[PDB]
């Protein structure tokens, strides 16, 4: 539902949502995504998980 | 202006999207199950 939704908010208008009890296995987007960007900043990216 | 001792060079083909997966720590689907650079590398990356 995020990101495979159908349309996304205007920027002057940009969305906001809340998560909670749920499990983060990202490695279901392998198979159908391609980012071009991924940044995170307070915190290593291979400790995700 | 340096002199150099144990070289090897690796190859291969990705798409663009994943060159930035080719670093120390990038925990993607090149950098985990396809190749994995140390976290002391010494050495250069080159793509085109
Ligand atoms: C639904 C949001 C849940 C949020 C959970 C909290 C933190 C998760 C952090 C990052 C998840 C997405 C990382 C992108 C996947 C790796 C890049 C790729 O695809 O190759």
């Amino acid at each position: 539902e995020v990101f495979n939704a159908t349309r996304f908010a205007s920027v002057y208008a940009w969305n906001r949502k809340r998560i909670s009890n749920c499990v983060a296995d990202y490695s279901v987007l392998y198979n159908s995504a391609s980012f071009s960007t991924f940044k995170c900043y307070g915190v290593s990216p291979t400790k995700l998980n | 202006d340096l002199c150099f001792t144990n070289v090897y060079a690796d190859s291969f083909v990705i798409r663009g999207d994943e060159v930035r997966q080719i670093a120390p720590g990038q925990t993607g689907k090149i950098a985990d199950y396809n190749y994995k650079l140390p976290d002391d590398f010494t050495g250069c990356v080159i793509a085109w």
